[PDB]
């Protein structure tokens, strides 16, 4: 009725949560790095 | 750093749960103090019965 391994099967949930947030962080940081040689090729352009 | 701070909160928690068992601890060694004077005087009582 319990939980077996609470602290385990709850640092799973906070890694699988992290996991999300950590991946979400490249796609801003790549999405400047197209933002600046965009404007690099608009002005070029 | 989440891992970091998860192991940090969950090892304060562990040392006050450690207090906590020392409290305990104490508390059922003064009851097992309190019997055995009782012991002895009984002890002493039946050596004086003898």
């Amino acid at each position: 009725e319990s939980t077996s391994d609470p602290l385990a099967a709850l640092d799973d949930a906070i890694s699988q949560i992290d996991k999300f947030r950590s991946s979400l962080g490249a796609v801003q940081n790549r999405l400047d790095s197209a933002v600046t040689n965009l404007n690099n090729t608009t002005t070029n352009l | 750093a989440n891992r970091f701070t998860s192991n940090i909160k969950g090892l304060t928690q562990a040392a006050r749960n450690a207090n906590d068992g020392i409290s305990v601890a104490q508390t059922t060694e003064g009851a097992l103090s309190e019997i055995n004077n009782n012991l002895q005087r009984i002890r002493e009582l039946t050596v004086q019965a003898s």
